[PDB]
């Protein structure tokens, strides 16, 4: 019998979704008073590291 | 003992007979079937003879 064939294409889902608050903890000016550790819930994201 | 009926018009009668002569020829790729088009899964089913 006969067929194959590779092309790859993997157009995904998503299409601008949101990054993260990376880039503003990497990149913030001012930070919390150390024991009160300015821990997020980091949002819903696109957070590609 | 002694009595016969014997015709004495007639009737030409067109009855109709249906017979099946063949069926669908189908044909299968047993590999693109069993194992799908593209698998080293293929890979082990010839292993099964």
């Amino acid at each position: 019998n006969f067929r194959v064939q590779p092309t790859e294409s993997i157009v995904r889902f998503p299409n601008v979704t949101n990054l993260c608050p990376f880039h503003e903890v990497f990149n913030a000016t001012r930070f919390a008073s150390v024991y009160a550790w300015n821990r997020t819930r980091i949002s819903n994201c696109v957070a590609d590291y | 003992n002694n009595s016969i009926a014997i015709p004495t018009n007639f009737t030409i009668s067109v009855t109709t007979e249906i017979l099946p002569v063949s069926m669908t020829k189908t044909s299968v790729d047993c590999t693109m079937y069993i194992c799908g088009d593209s698998t080293e899964c293929s890979n082990l089913l010839l292993q099964y003879g």
